[PDB]
């Protein structure tokens, strides 16, 4: 569910 | 398929200390099977980092302690309401690789306005209660 990301991008 | 555990994070004075939160705040280190397993942590941005998520609250799960090898795990984030039930759950459909100091999560986790709405009942006593569910595979 929903788009996953990271905070290093 | 190896170890599945959970952690509940209650953030007191969400609106009252909004200025004191800052850009990012991180929860206390949590881990189950402490003698066997490795330390985790939860990071949240009250306001988004960029213009795409500036109206959203971003939530991430980060690995703190250096593992012996690469760690792959799924995670499920939800918000506990006034009655302690899961709401607005958001889970990664697949697992992701974790190394020391690496985080994974959702930039648009919940709309910041939907959170502050009195009708949703998400902030009782000005407390945002989050629930994380990790499923480590190895």
């Amino acid at each position: 569910e929903g788009t996953v990301s990271s905070s290093t991008d | 398929m190896v170890v599945k555990f959970s952690y509940m994070w209650t953030i007191n004075n969400f609106s009252f200390c909004r200025e004191e939160m800052g850009e990012v705040i991180k929860s206390s280190t949590f881990s189950s099977g402490a003698n066997d397993k490795l330390k985790w942590c939860l990071r949240v941005n009250p306001k988004g980092l960029d213009e795409e998520s500036k109206d959203y609250l971003s939530l991430y799960l980060l690995l703190v302690s250096c593992p012996k090898s690469e760690v792959r795990a799924k995670f499920k984030f939800s918000i506990l309401n006034a009655k302690g039930e899961e709401t607005k759950a958001m889970e990664s459909q697949r697992a992701y690789r974790f190394v020391q100091g690496k985080d994974w999560g959702f930039k648009k986790f919940i709309r910041r306005g939907f959170l502050l709405d009195e009708a949703n009942g998400l902030l009782p006593d000005d407390k945002l209660t989050l629930f994380c569910e990790v499923s480590v595979v190895q």
